């Protein structure tokens, strides 16, 4: 790195001097305390200093000390089961070492030296390695979690300990070259990791959401994007998500998460089921939470610090679901550069690094196979925060093009009875397409059939909606209140699902599939009993239509032969009135 | 000292012969008429640096101007020795009463706080009324701000809790055996009328008691609309958490905050960023408003909910924006009914706050209430819903069944909303819902369980 | 309602445009405004360094 | 200097039916006069010094116009004065501001006025400040910000907002004075909306840290509603500390018969929509009570004209009085009508006319119709 | 290749004596590790010149960053010899295949030919489509734009009648001599998943062994973004224009054409007027709608053809007004029609090709078709009325003559628009009309003639 001190002090950042080389977007040491910085710009010897944390203790001359690289994130095991800022620096040894808040300063080792977990080396003593293949098999719960080589680090291994126990920083594998492939590699976050080649998503991903993997499904690693009004349930949003839903591999990160909006994961995600391990998700699961309070510019670091852990474990085959806490949060702080940079303000009064860094960004890690022998996939949402709610904001076109399949958090939609709270139509998909296979086979062959007819009537529907607040039921005919309150009862037991009750928080295949046909009956029998001549009168308060209301609630497990009773008694209590 | 001027003008200052300082500092400002200043160590520089004043430079002059470093980071006293006493912005005797000595002089900026020191608001409180401790139910540890526009009962309900403010234990667990109560109030910009009226509800509660707070008023410069806040929600991490001192605090005239935050924004040198406000505004009300939660460990929790007005109804204003996400939860004031009698007048149309859900239901409170709460929520909606089309259509056009749904409307409101000085218990709650909810029979209640549902019918 | 409709229904809704609108375009009021000291800082910054 | 502040206590009242009886207010605190162009604003001034409660008169009329003041100014000249008779110049002192004043001619003009309100107030004497059109002087601070190189905030504007507004308004209020004698400095100032803007600051934070203000609709200042006042969407906090000396003086069963007549027109909206949108006919025999009710709620009480001699000037004893006579109607046409007979033979009712004089009457002979008619009310409407 | 760099910002980087560059010129840039990136040459003056690295930025020091100048215009090479190649954004050999032979090095933009050649393009042309060839033709070198939809099967239906296309001269009495088939694609900001849909269309059949790629993903830089089009666009020209062959170019979301654009100004200082976005864009867009027509004496022609989505489907924006006046047409997609189902979703009247109406007809294509044209135009649009309207009375409660007009709505949607990846001869296309309008005995249509309809029919 480079080797100066302060040269001319400002508010919150610096500006440092005898900087030679100070490459763009490097980290580095400033303040005699370890309010590490960044080179953020350059300007022949001096470089515009970067101050993460808030600073209000530091003088007018003190620690500038660069990197020469990228950044620098040590990754590898012993990093989970724990909590990790926005730098993955674990914020356990934090409070284990300081008191009750949290006290600057204090940066410790994000991987296990100490521990030594039971290290296995299955390298060939007498060939070569590439950064990306695996190295052995680690013992680390129900899952698997292997040791990639860093990338270029290609040499020619000479030597393999025994299959005891190795810290992460003890000699696990051995090369021709001095050096040692130990169960942690050196990888920067700004640079993504070189897998073996890109993959088509054509696999659906599931999390017990009947609006998404339904109709409404993206990829096994694609990519997507819901907003948030001020307290949309987004940020809690997330727990139902990756606990209940598999995930090869949980990554939790959020950009200045209020403290409160921020508490809400944080003890809850640890008592959580799991269907592999067993016990708590904090099996798998990161836990990258970070606070708006916090280092409005840790606030950055969340980010492109979640980005490449759900890639150390993507290469290897692992579809890596990470997911961001009001990804808006990031774009205060971003854009909170200029006020502190004087640059030349961008359009839409934002930051110019639209593209540059929402696309690469929502882009950088998403379904890819890789050195590893699986195929490790990327799924990421980051759920916009529009200060005003307001659709048009920078942040959410800026997402648009870049992820399909969007969805609209409207206000009185959770504050209602509306779960999820999303936009009806606003809300509509793409991937659903090509995401018929899976689904073809797993659901049925003729699936996306019951399914496609059936969103023919919640965006058809609308036909009558819209004549609806044009006059009301008041000149309706007999098509008419058919479809809504079709849709109408489609929305209160159909689509809104608790992912706070019981077992509804999650539905599977033959849950989310069958439903979908319980009502349809109904309609079939509809059209032939008022069209028969039937009065929807008597039609509307059949005993039946109360039980075609009380299947969400039912398991995968009674589900099957509980509709299936009902499925009589339908024919029967109307086919008849 | 500091004697080499350079520009005064505005609560705006700047001067040279200063190579050493660090960010936030208090400092002296010597006048030629005698009156000295303190003044905050903004941004520093080099040959010079900010400077921070806290009233507007009257008769200032630069020749005479006199600074003095006193401290390189701001602390003020904050031990619960002053209880009770008066005090401004700043946070000094201004009631008459001589000054005293504190503890330890500390930041009260409010920094950020462990992990697990956070924890989920299931510690419900009665609020001395239903609208509240049945929807919303209030929590120690969330943060559910209350919108209003102007002049709304944004002060005289607010005084409602004043009266109707107290903790559950016994429907609980836990006992009366380690819980003290130490409130911690903050004005910045308030009225005359609004100072006694206040006061006077200190004397009829028993809130002028055990009560170190630092006054605001509106005549007060606009030094303090950001700053005083800081100093409080600090007088009780001392005492709420090493004290465990359960500690609830709240700010009022939130909505002069903005109006001192903004003059940053630009007044300063700095991109606005967003309807006219400093950029970073969203984590100026971070440090602030996240000095929320309850506490493990330490039986010290701290509860922020200030009330903002926002000209005209204006959800969208520059405040809600981000307090929204800020705030836990939050809480809505309808105009309509405080013109109209309905009083105190308060609706939360979309205020339905956010981990309020998790934390009553089940063993402090009663059996019933999870799906309660979200019964009564769409089941009034659907209701008002015809508050429209019935004034456009006709008068009776609609359906038989439907006809309930507004029939019921105007009750639901009227009459819940129809609250006085009532101390409305958790209870006489629960009531008074399925009282209204038997208007039709189990039917449309798609929320509750079959059994809870018929329960209290 | 064809009445209704065509003196406040439609001029219900013309009239919201309006206010709406004008409000929209001079939005862009910040546009101008914060852009003009804008020049003045880049160039300042470049026109202070060419004396300097 | 004052020795101390102090609460709200004496009322406050210029003599206007409604502008009084709905949004009173005392002498702590301050209210705005909203109002586009030709609102009632600018010379609403000259409705609320010729007779008004308080002993001084001080009237700073900020960056007001030439012609928004010249009668105004040249008229005071005329007016009485309820110590020796002749205009009130005598025991009053213009403080007007020109349009054609500097920026900073009219950015303290202002501060000339409370300050002197003070001065007599500091000797045991009340004093009304009421400051016409304040969007004037607001563009005076609201301009210099451009010149010195401000940096704007909401809406193209100063950073100065409510800034020393705020302040101004605390001053405001009798406050017992460190001069032994507590005084009574009463403040009231006028912030004109120069297009009909709501939206506007100097009205949306002038109301944040004050007392109450009165909305005056631009439309209804057609029909002479003078004051062009409007209820739709006007409040009043200082109602809740005038009481005492309203049931003390006028009556006890005023306080509230006065409260029970908002809601004519309150509850009068909700039937509005549709009672415009097809007929005023189709409502039943309960309906069409409150129907043509409200209609003279203010022909007769809103209504008047700033003027006449006689109108011109309502106090307490116009007000509860005229506010009784109608009450009977309530009580009266609710059976009367309800007596099989149709309204329609009690809209010809010509003893509807003589309540029509409840503004046309001589402010000291009107006692002659009150009690008079009064009776003719509960009497032969007692037949139907 | 100089050095001492000062002012850098982002993918941006001065260098002083810059009086040996020019705007318009682009060089590679290597810091210190010695990496070969790049940068355009932009602000040559006296002091420092203006560059913009190809890349994100990360990569640029302080004492090394001298810089290899390539040219101060590049541009690829030109050649018939790219029937199949395959190129991203700046468009670089990224299928495999040898460097692309250069025949000219033309500039990415040789700006619109003499005003005085261009001619009114007629030569009628098919896709594989009915509704789409019929109602609404394209003729050779018609700027045609396409409203689409942000998230609608935009991505699919696009190049799902891509390859569909082909121009038949034949009907006319020519053969495919002098109009050779030349398919060209270049979109943008694309998706990684979609940048793997797009190779699949070319690879179905013999789609790829006559055409050429490019498209810059909105991760990858954002340079060659911009540009992106004018390459292969710039290219076509030396194909029908300068060869005499036949080309047909078709956008992609202009997104990216304004996405990108934004940072240019952003940066350069270019104040953005309405809506957020350079006061130059008309221009700087015209530029585009420019490289298609026809010239006195050469029958080449190439055809363009826009194709965008708008930031919320508002037409107010500059994507569509833009367009929506230069583009010599309209062409949208809703919600409604593809939602029950219909594919291609494609309205009626909102869709048509403003100079397609002439091309079209006797000698062109089919004779008849000249009435033909305007008949199920208006003739459609008419039942699309008794098509809402059910509610009102229902389906017998209405007369047979205009009920009839109903369920030709019906078969016209399902069928005759939605025609998914079908491939329907401009002939087997033009048939399908006649067949639906056998709903109405021959003598209710009052659009063509009696002539035409008493035969085809
Ligand atoms: N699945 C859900 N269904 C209903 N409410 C939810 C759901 N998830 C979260 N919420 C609620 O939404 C509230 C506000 O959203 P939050 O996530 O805190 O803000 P945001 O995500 O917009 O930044 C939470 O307080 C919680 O009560
Ligand atoms: N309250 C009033 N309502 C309507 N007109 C008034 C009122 N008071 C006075 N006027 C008449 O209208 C003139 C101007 O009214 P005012 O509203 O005071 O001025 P402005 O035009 O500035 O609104 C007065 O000089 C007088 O002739």
């Amino acid at each position: 790195m480079i080797q100066g001190v302060i040269q001319k002090i400002a508010g919150p950042a610096v500006i440092a001097k005898g900087m030679l080389g100070a490459r763009m977007y490097d980290i580095c040491k400033v303040g005699e305390e370890g309010l590490v910085g960044e080179i953020i710009r350059l300007d022949g010897d001096t470089a515009f200093v970067q101050v993460y944390e808030d600073t209000s203790g530091l003088k007018v001359g003190e620690p500038v000390v660069s990197t020469g690289l990228p950044l620098a994130v040590e990754l590898g095991p012993g990093m989970l089961n724990g909590i990790y800022d926005g730098i993955q620096r674990p914020l356990e040894r934090i409070r284990e070492k300081t008191g009750i808040y949290i006290t600057r300063g204090v940066v410790v080792h994000a991987l296990d030296r100490e521990k030594k977990w039971a290290w296995t080396p299955m390298v060939k003593p007498g060939d070569e390695v590439r950064g990306g293949m695996v190295l052995g098999t680690v013992p680390e719960f129900g899952f698997t979690h292997k040791i990639l080589v860093p990338p270029d680090v290609r040499g020619r291994v000479k030597e393999v300990k025994p299959a005891g126990e190795y810290t992460v920083e003890e000699p696990v594998v051995v090369l021709e070259d001095g050096t040692e492939l130990k169960m942690y590699h050196t990888w920067p976050v700004r640079r993504a990791r070189p897998v073996q080649r890109k993959l088509d998503p054509n696999t659906p991903f599931l999390t017990g959401m009947r609006i998404l993997d339904v109709l409404f499904p993206v990829a096994m690693g694609g990519t997507a994007a819901i907003p948030g009004p001020f307290g949309s349930g987004k940020t809690v949003t997330q727990q139902s998500l990756a606990k209940w839903s598999n995930a090869d591999v949980v990554v939790y990160v959020g950009c200045g998460e209020r403290g409160n909006e921020m508490t809400d994961v944080l003890v809850e995600f640890p008592e959580l089921t799991d269907p592999k391990t067993g016990g708590p998700l904090m099996h798998r699961t990161v836990l990258i939470a970070n606070t708006s309070n916090m280092p409005v510019a840790a606030r950055e670091a969340s980010i492109y610090v979640g980005v490449t852990i759900a890639e150390y474990f993507r290469d290897q085959g692992f579809s890596v679901a990470l997911m961001a806490d009001s990804t808006s949060r990031w774009a205060e702080a971003l854009r909170e550069i200029s006020s502190r940079l004087e640059e030349m303000p961008a359009e839409e009064g934002y930051p110019p690094y639209l593209a540059a860094r929402l696309a690469a960004f929502y882009e950088r890690a998403g379904k890819v196979i890789t050195l590893g022998g699986e195929e490790g996939a990327v799924t990421i949402v980051g759920a916009v925060s529009p200060p005003g709610g307001d659709m048009s904001e920078p942040v959410t076109q800026s997402t648009l093009r870049i992820v399909g399949a969007f969805w609209r958090l409207d206000a009185s939609l959770a504050f209602r009875r509306h779960f999820p709270a999303i936009n009806w139509n606003g809300s509509y998909s793409l991937f659903t397409s090509a995401l018929d296979p899976w689904y073809r086979e797993n659901v049925a062959e003729d699936y996306p059939e019951l399914r496609d007819a059936i969103s023919e009537l919640l965006q058809r529907e609308a036909g009558l909606q819209e004549i609806v607040q044009l006059v009301g039921p008041d000149a309706l005919q007999d098509a008419e209140r058919l479809v809504i309150e079709v849709g109408r009862i489609i929305r209160e037991d159909f689509l809104q699902q608790n992912a706070y009750h019981e077992v509804d928080a999650y539905c599977s295949m033959k849950k989310a599939y069958g439903i979908m046909k319980m009502i349809l009956a109904f309609y079939k029998e509809a059209e032939a009993a008022i069209k028969r001549g039937v009065s929807i009168d008597e039609i509307l308060q059949l005993p039946v239509l109360e039980r075609i209301g009380r299947a969400r609630y039912v398991s995968e497990e009674e589900f099957p032969a509980y509709f299936e009773e009902a499925m009589k008694e339908i024919q029967g209590a109307f086919k008849a009135l | 000292e500091y004697t080499g001027i350079t520009y005064i003008s505005g609560p705006l200052l700047f001067v040279e012969n200063a190579k050493d300082l660090a960010y936030g500092a208090i400092v002296d400002i010597k006048d030629g008429t005698g009156r000295v200043r303190g003044g905050q160590v903004i941004e520093v520089s080099e040959e010079y640096a900010v400077i921070q004043v806290f009233e507007e430079t009257t008769g200032l002059d630069l020749a005479t101007t006199s600074v003095s470093l006193v401290e390189d980071v701001a602390r003020l006293g904050v031990s619960k020795e002053m209880l009770g006493r008066r005090f401004n912005g700043i946070g000094k005797p201004i009631d008459g009463l001589p000054p005293i000595t504190p503890e330890k002089r500390l930041p009260i900026t409010g920094l950020p706080l462990n992990p697990v020191a956070r924890r989920k608001p299931e510690q419900f409180i009665q609020t001395g009324i239903s609208t509240i401790d049945v929807m919303n139910t209030l929590v120690r540890g969330q943060k559910l701000p209350i919108f209003s526009g102007s002049g709304l009962p944004a002060n005289e309900i607010a005084a409602q809790i004043a009266r109707q403010a107290t903790v559950r234990p016994d429907l609980s667990g836990e006992g009366e055996k380690e819980e003290p109560f130490a409130v911690v109030f903050a004005a910045m910009g308030i009225t005359q009328r609004e100072l006694s009226y206040f006061i006077q509800e200190f004397e009829r509660t028993g809130a002028l008691s055990r009560s170190v707070l630092f006054l605001n008023k509106a005549d007060d410069p606009t030094i303090e609309r950001i700053l005083t806040p800081r100093m409080a929600l600090t007088v009780a991490e001392y005492l709420a958490f090493e004290h465990d001192y359960h500690v609830l605090v709240i700010l009022t005239d939130m909505t002069n905050y903005c109006e001192a935050l903004r003059e940053i924004g630009a007044a300063r040198e700095e991109i606005p960023g967003r309807r006219g406000y400093p950029g970073y505004m969203y984590t100026d009300l971070a440090t602030i408003y996240e000095r929320a939660g309850v506490v493990e460990g330490k039986k010290g929790s701290v509860t922020q909910i200030p009330i903002l007005s926002m000209p005209d109804d204006d959800r969208t204003h520059p405040i809600p924006d981000l307090t929204g996400y800020i705030t836990e939860g939050q809480i809505q004031l309808s105009r309509e009914l405080h013109r109209k009698g309905i009083y105190p007048p308060i609706d939360p149309l979309p205020s339905l706050s956010r981990l309020m859900n998790n934390g009553v239901g089940k063993g402090k409170t009663r059996e019933d209430h999870k799906q309660v709460s979200d019964q009564l929520y769409s089941a009034y909606a659907n209701g008002v819903d015809i508050r429209k089309l019935v004034a456009i259509i006709g008068e009776d056009a609609l359906t038989e069944n439907d006809r309930r749904y507004l029939q019921f409307a105007d009750a639901f409101e009227r009459f819940f909303i129809n609250q006085g000085q009532q101390n409305r218990s958790i209870e006489e709650s629960l009531q008074i819902a399925w009282a209204l909810l038997s208007m039709l029979p189990q039917g449309e209640l798609k929320r509750i369980s079959k059994d809870h549902i018929g329960k209290y019918y | 309602r064809v009445n209704a409709l065509e003196q406040v229904v439609i001029p219900g809704i013309r009239a919201q445009i309006r206010f709406i609108q004008q409000v929209l375009e001079q939005r862009e009021r910040e546009d101008t405004f914060r852009l003009k000291r804008i020049k003045g800082k880049i160039e300042a910054r470049e026109a202070e360094e060419e004396g300097g």
